């Protein structure tokens, strides 16, 4: 199992790595503000938490070469709209961009939230 | 259960937990809404903008400040604000850690009930307290006696206290503060060329204030240097590469602390502000408070801004006994400093308003307990 | 099934399916008609010519552009074209397929009205969208934010786009375009003793400027290069045999672009009006409109259009911060491929303007959905 | 000798003598310099068109107006003009008549100082002053107690006077006007496929918009009055025979001085200027202020404009006070027709900014003096 100390990152995202390592995630998150722009590791903890996902409306993470972004943001959008209403959480201004963009805070703010439930 | 210190300013946001020596959380308190049509799909699903993330794309969003002058105007902004501040920046749970939350002087009652009431119903915390900015400003500099003017971003105060026992009679609340120094900031800067309208423009005339505004120590000598010689001028680099130069302003929009006609207010300077308010104190007493003088909040932060209180004071002083002026590195989190120490401590333990008080009393509780 | 992409544009035409990486059919659009007298039996039969057919027989045909600057000009030639697409170009039934058009900003709402009802009631689709054709632009960069310069045969507009917020007031469009710097070297053929009169011929001539004609980085010295030394002639071959050489109407034909005064037009050149497009943006969106510029259409296929495009710009910048302009290969299929990308998101399938919102909303539904 | 009272707004010049009830020069404020290729000997002496001659001939003429939003940018132009209205239209020796010329609030500084210097130097009038347009109003109207709202050409201004006093920290500039109203409509004009993109064409646009624009008492009433009857449609003729019909344009493009956002601007509208203006005011002079609206300009030329107005205060007011709408027949003139009541009076005759001063103290004395 990975135990290694990163250049720079908080005994928190640590934390959150190993437990989304541990938990059995299809990929191998190195880094949490660049595996989760795609917001598939999201979904796959979703179902974890006890929250159904419709993997339907998921683009795969085979992505064409046009309107990748798209698809990706797009994913990003569903696994909001999936944490807000059946889901219940306190994400306040928080939106799809936000983690396809890798913003730091609202991502944090949303593991550690996944951790709670 | 690590206990919250939440300084919620008219300008920015202070939080963190008790016990540390500095706010963890340190955002604006501002809610950015669109302005624009977007054209492309799954992106305008974001209704609001409350962190940084509003300041970042201010250009598309218009700015709004939900607490006026200390006073609140939309109660709706601060429940996603405060939401932001509990999820977001300091990740905890309300409803495990006992928050406290800081309030100016003469404030309206309603204020402090709704807020009270609003974060008892939808945060469900333990157990709560309210405390002065002034009073935790003195906390923080660990005295017992002395008057706190606390200027920050709507209400400047000052609070005069000795051997913890607090003025009421000798305390007032001016609404003139670093805001409205923006304001006469933007209205002056038009005189050079350069108009700033948008919301989105206030806060790059925060910024100027921040980089080239200063206290002049003799308003009519730097008059005569910035008109005779050009040695003041300072320049400006805009978000776009546009450069603007100002040698005049910087000293005008601090001087309308000290002359508050300046913005059309009758109102006198805040040197005479505390020497009223010391005025207003028992004789015995005034020698203590002449010697402790604390400041604190944002708008202490112009350079020479002691210097001038202390002349100021000394000019208003009998001329016998000396005037001492303390203003710490740390004005700016000095309330955050004494919430954090008081709730620290475990005398205050037993003074939290607990959540079977207010269920028995509504948010009324708040005035007996605080 | 599947939805269809058909760019309609003023000279070309790019059709296809959603999800496709490039446009199924382009052909020109045009409608070509008989001019001559027929004297063997046998091949008066052909009332029309819309395809590539009209290009090949021009010799004994009338060529009209019935798409003019984006602007609808003969109704019944884009129902030849639009039946020409659908049956023999891409040979699917339009019933069952949704079409996502394109729409050049500024465009009269009429010519919107008029078509949404024409292609429902006469191709009866289930459903239809209108994207512009500067946004499908910034779909094929796959980008979100900065403005875009399409300049196809008919249409060069500018519309800067910030976190995918548009901005309406800042948006102008210019009717200077392919076919007009077609038509300037036409004027400027005649001094070197070439002429060409017919519509035939002025495919012959746009075919000449797409092969010689280039922008350059510098005009004046270029001037004085073409004018002291024949370094830049080059050499044309007709279709009937003969050869024509051209070595300074090469680079004046793309300064219009930048120089629309040669042909009497008072507008300011290509540059300046993105410059005026930036500047009318709000300051802090104005690093990253400039940071994205995006280029599309087949008229900025001239070699050297970026650089002089990119000194311009530099030159109309504070000289502070820095100017990058995207220019990608597929600029002449940037709006389809666009548009492909957008009709093949799922959650664009919720705003196609599905048929029964037509029957009941009249052609004004596409104003309110588009 | 009599005092000149000339009015250089941002479209308009009104010029005359101190005492006169109108102004003796009204011409448009623009200069008009050559677009084409002389080729008949003769007529190519002329390179400049200052007054009407520019008007007449912008068919081969640029026309560029020198003033913009109140604000001078090119110096030479307002040189030429004033040569014109003091040697052509005035046809009076500045050298002997002092002149009193106007400003709007919020002006840079250094406007001020070239004026005067210009003034003292290239027509070295004995004396001058420079006073501000919204005094001036108030002087047409015979009042000492009200707001002003002028709203000419470049600028739009709430200026509050109560009993000869001015509250400078309740004034403030809104840069919308008439030429931002031609804009909007010029631009809105595309939907119904009319385009004029020429500075020509710029004065045709600007004319429709005077003689065909109105403000609309209820803007959705008059959306679904154009959407469903067609009696708001109007006709105007262009100078080359073609007739063009308008119906909903007409009320759209006054209703961006209520509805900035039409523009893409965050500001809010006129009235909610003024109510901003009262309220910034003291609550005792507010009852003054309400019951004297005084507004001038072509901008309050628009039909309906006094009732919207009035409305607009009402929906705004307490709803327990009565407000009154001032709008003479004269509020284009009113500015002019108060300089000259000033110039015109015994006691102005010292406030002259004389040579001498001048000569003393440089162009700053304008600020000391104004
Ligand atoms: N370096 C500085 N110089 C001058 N003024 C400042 C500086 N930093 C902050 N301010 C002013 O103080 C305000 C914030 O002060 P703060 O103590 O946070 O007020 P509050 O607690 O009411 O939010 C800012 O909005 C700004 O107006
Ligand atoms: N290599 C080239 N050099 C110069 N001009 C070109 C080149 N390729 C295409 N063009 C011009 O670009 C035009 C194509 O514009 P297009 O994008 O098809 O317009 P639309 O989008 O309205 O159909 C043609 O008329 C042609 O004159
Ligand atoms: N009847 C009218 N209806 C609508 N707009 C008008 C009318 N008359 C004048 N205007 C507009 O008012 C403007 C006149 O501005 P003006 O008051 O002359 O500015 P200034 O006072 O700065 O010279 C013109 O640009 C014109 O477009
Ligand atoms: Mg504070
Ligand atoms: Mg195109
Ligand atoms: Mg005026």
């Amino acid at each position: 199992i990975d135990w290694t100390l990163l250049e720079g990152e908080t005994r928190e995202e640590r934390t959150f790595r190993n437990w989304m390592n541990s938990l059995g995630v299809n990929p191998h998150v190195n880094h949490l503000y660049a595996d989760l722009q795609d917001a598939l590791v999201i979904l796959q903890l979703y179902e974890r938490i006890k929250v159904p996902v419709d993997w339907s409306k998921v683009n795969k993470p085979p992505y064409p070469k046009l309107g990748a972004n798209m698809k990706k943001l797009e994913n990003c959008n569903y696994a909001v709209e999936l944490g807000k209403h059946p889901a219940k959480f306190s994400l306040v201004g928080i939106g799809g961009q936000d983690l396809n963009d890798g913003n730091q805070t609202l991502t944090l703010a949303l593991v550690w939230q996944l951790m709670r439930r | 259960t690590t206990a919250l210190v939440c300084d919620n300013g008219s300008g920015l946001v202070k939080a963190g937990f008790a016990g540390d020596d500095a706010p963890r959380a340190v955002f604006p308190s501002i809610v950015g809404r669109p302005r624009h049509q977007g054209v492309m799909v799954g992106m305008g699903q974001k209704d609001s903008y409350v962190g940084d993330e509003a300041q970042s794309k201010r250009g598309i969003l218009t700015l709004k400040y939900p607490i006026e002058h200390g006073i609140i105007t939309n109660w709706d902004d601060m429940e996603k604000i405060w939401h932001h501040t509990f999820y977001n920046e300091l990740r905890v749970a309300p409803e495990e850690h006992p928050t406290l939350l800081t309030e100016a002087p003469l404030n309206p009652k309603a204020n402090r009930e709704k807020m009270t009431q609003i974060m008892f119903e939808t945060f469900n915390v333990p157990a709560m307290y309210v405390a002065i900015q002034a009073v935790l400003s003195l906390y923080a500099s660990g005295r017992t006696t002395g008057i706190v003017l606390d200027s920050g971003d709507g209400v400047t105060h000052n609070v005069p206290i000795y051997e913890g026992y607090a003025l009421p009679h000798a305390i007032m609340r001016l609404d003139l503060a670093g805001r409205d120094l923006t304001d006469y900031l933007m209205k002056i800067l038009t005189e050079r060329g350069y108009s700033f309208v948008t919301t989105a423009e206030r806060e790059i005339v925060r910024d100027i204030k921040e980089k080239l505004c200063y206290v002049a120590l003799d308003f009519e000598n730097e008059m005569a240097t910035a008109a005779s010689s050009s040695s003041l001028e300072k320049s400006y680099e805009l978000p776009d590469g546009q450069v603007i130069t100002i040698g005049n302003e910087r000293f005008r929009c601090p001087e309308t602390l000290f002359q508050p006609s300046f913005i059309g207010m009758e109102s006198a300077g805040i040197h005479e502000t505390t020497y009223n308010s010391i005025m207003k104190c028992d004789i015995d007493i005034r020698k203590d408070l002449y010697a402790n003088n604390v400041m604190s909040g944002g708008t202490t932060m112009y350079p020479g801004i002691a210097d001038r209180m202390q002349k100021e004071i000394t000019a208003l002083a009998p001329s016998t006994m000396k005037i001492k002026i303390i203003a710490p590195p740390e004005r700016k989190y000095s309330v955050w400093i004494g919430g954090s120490i008081l709730a620290s401590l475990s005398t205050f333990q037993q003074m939290w308003i607990t959540k079977q008080e207010y269920d028995e009393a509504g948010p009324s509780i708040v005035h007996r307990k605080c």
